[PDB]
């Protein structure tokens, strides 16, 4: 009967707020630093959202004086011996508020300069619904954003900084609740504890933002390959194997619970990519996921001229701005060595090109991984000295990344005109 | 010596000096994460934002945590021990397995009182004594 | 426990592990030393998230010292109190798909696991 106490005593503080707030805010921290690669050193910075809300909202029109900006740009990226950051990870959930909109406007103001794509997640409060599962009911989010409720948001999608924000939808279950027959608490070598239940039913037992696995794939897409082509699709990047599902015996026979918050359909995968969101879609039953879309919050536009239309399609694509960013981490990092050396217009075009040259191809290699070694297709690098300043220059590169698959239509038909020898008149 | 040795008729010297540009070790792709971890309860969290040394997680999330003094003194319903006063959960997080409904009963002094009996009370040999056999 | 504390304290710094310094850098690494071959864990490992590290550490050693660490698994693995009742389970392949083994499926993906070799069944010794 002492078990009856413990099953009440401990279960009183595990269900308690504040206590399970740290759980959420550490389980999803453990999730990131689970892989441990050869050359991918993560790093923490525990800060309340309000302590940054006040920061950017006070220094939106003076970002260089922002305290955070002075702990990522001018601190490690700018300074000599400093080690620059790469792809920040916002563990927060951002709504459609006109306050949280600035939070992104500021963090992106940093990311844009520090060159570090800021990945985050968006709350279910965005779509104006109290249960994220009920987003499936919305037909097309494309027609949704036309609603005047998103006016402030559509303005933000037009900003340049938004080409570095990458917001994720859906939240993966990060902990299985405690049952004796399922996920038993590892008791002690004598203190019988394994017989210990919890208390949940519908949908309210710990969640974590998809942004984790998104970044935790960018890390993977670096130890294996070297660039960030390997974070999309099933066969290529985002697959995310083996998630923490859940099972429960209400009355039937252990009816499984999908690991993901929401079971996105096919046209949901797409109808979100246009809004500038990253859906974390699940394979029904398979207890797995995959990132089909990896788009920034940047507007895609349309345009009449075909070239212009294609430009905006690649810029919105996050996976490229991750790569183009890695060139900035090459320039402002390596060329710093020869800051005093005597060099020319024809010499800088050598050093900068001789490097990137090993990462540009046209031929395709078997398998995705063996080819994702080569992110770019071709590059131009036209540097040129400026008048007045003798030792100063001004470069201007332009990279065309290997355009990813994105979909296709198809019209099948019985022609009966292909082989006229069987249906023709002459016989 | 700068004075330099007097030159003989056959001075051999052997040059051992080598010039060249030093190498640079690769940069580990750093990943910054920003979220309310401590809720305002840590050595680096209690300090002003102008001076918060970012962590590294060189070891693991188990030890980078213990490096931060994450404790909490939140109240909770009492169902153990005597006297009034709600149960006051008060202990600092070492590993990430601390939220495990088990490491909790080992940490909270009051609950440990019931777990202490389950070591002694439940270990009653009513199977060695009952199994008498002449 | 004296090893549980060891690896769990030095999982992210194995070269400083005390045990690692009595098999790798001690007899295998050193000159006149006689290297080990195929360690034998006399313990029984459950599905716990603690005993999972124990293997993760011992395998971290074995992997480097080159010494396949053989051990056994308790009947508590399959979530049954009598090992004889494992016969009732149809296919363990469908079992591991259960989310109770999530932590375990992650360990099977590690490189070090290619040196662990866990045995099932216990022979009567007396």
């Amino acid at each position: 009967v002492i078990d009856k106490l413990i099953d009440l005593q401990v279960n009183s503080i595990i269900s308690n707020d504040e206590f399970r707030a740290l759980e959420q805010e550490w389980l999803k921290v453990q999730e990131v630093c689970q892989e441990d690669y050869d050359n991918v050193e993560v790093s923490i910075l525990d800060v309340k959202k309000e302590e940054l809300q006040y920061d950017f909202e006070r220094n939106l029109y003076d970002i260089s004086s922002s305290d955070f900006f002075k702990k990522v740009y001018v601190s490690e990226f700018d300074q000599y011996g400093g080690e620059p950051y790469g792809a920040i990870l916002g563990l927060y959930n951002f709504e459609n508020t006109t306050n949280d909109i600035i939070w992104l406007t500021g963090m992106g103001m940093v990311a844009k300069n520090s060159h570090a794509p800021f990945i985050a997640s968006i709350d279910k409060s965005f779509f104006g619904v109290k249960d994220l599962s009920e987003i499936t009911h919305i037909k097309s989010f494309e027609a949704l954003l036309e609603h005047p409720r998103y006016k402030e948001w559509n303005d933000f999608r037009n900003l340049d900084v938004a080409a570095y924000i990458g917001l994720t939808v859906g939240d993966f279950m990060l902990r299985q609740p405690y049952n004796p027959e399922n996920n038993p608490v590892q008791y002690k070598l004598m203190e019988g504890f394994n017989e210990f239940v919890d208390y949940d039913k519908n949908e309210s037992y710990l969640w974590g933002p998809a942004s984790i696995h998104l970044v935790k794939n960018m890390m993977r897409s670096y130890d294996k390959t070297r660039w960030f082509q390997y974070i999309r699709g099933v066969e290529s990047g985002g697959y995310v194997k083996n998630l923490v599902a859940c099972v429960y015996d209400n009355k039937g026979i252990l009816e499984t619970k999908s690991p993901l918050n929401v079971l996105f359909a096919d046209y949901m995968e797409l109808s979100l990519a246009n809004i500038g969101l990253i859906p974390f879609v699940s394979e029904k039953g398979t207890s797995n996921a995959c990132f089909f879309s990896v788009n920034s919050a940047k507007k895609v536009e349309e345009f009449v001229d075909g070239f212009d239309s294609a430009n905006s399609r690649l810029i919105a694509n996050l996976s490229y701005t991750m790569c183009i960013s890695r060139i900035s981490h090459y320039i402002k990092c390596v060329i710093r060595d020869k800051i005093g050396s005597i060099v020319d217009v024809e010499s800088i075009q050598k050093i900068l090109s001789d490097w990137i040259s090993e990462f540009v191809t046209t031929v395709y290699q078997p398998t995705p991984l063996e080819m994702a070694r080569y992110p770019f297709r071709n590059v131009s690098i036209e540097v040129k000295t400026i008048p007045g300043k003798p030792g100063w220059y001004s470069c201007k590169i332009n990279v065309i990344p290997h355009i990813q698959f994105e979909g296709m239509n198809t019209t099948m038909t019985i022609d009966t005109r292909l082989e006229p020898e069987l249906f023709g008149t002459n016989n | 010596a700068k004075n330099k040795i007097p030159n003989s008729r056959l001075m051999i010297n052997y040059e051992t000096n080598v010039d060249g540009v030093l190498k640079k070790k690769e940069l580990p792709y750093r990943v910054l994460v920003v979220g309310d971890l401590s809720k305002g309860r840590s050595v680096d969290a209690k300090k002003e934002f102008a001076d918060r040394e970012v962590r590294r997680v060189n070891n693991g999330v188990d030890r980078v945590l213990e490096e931060m003094n994450i404790s909490f003194d939140f109240e909770a319903p009492n169902f153990v021990s005597k006297d009034p006063s709600n149960l006051k959960v008060n202990y600092r997080i070492e590993s990430v397995k601390d939220f495990r409904p088990d490491a909790v009963a080992k940490k909270v002094p009051e609950i440990r009182a019931l777990l202490e009996m389950k070591e002694i009370l439940a270990s009653f040999a009513k199977d060695i004594e009952n199994n008498r056999n002449l």
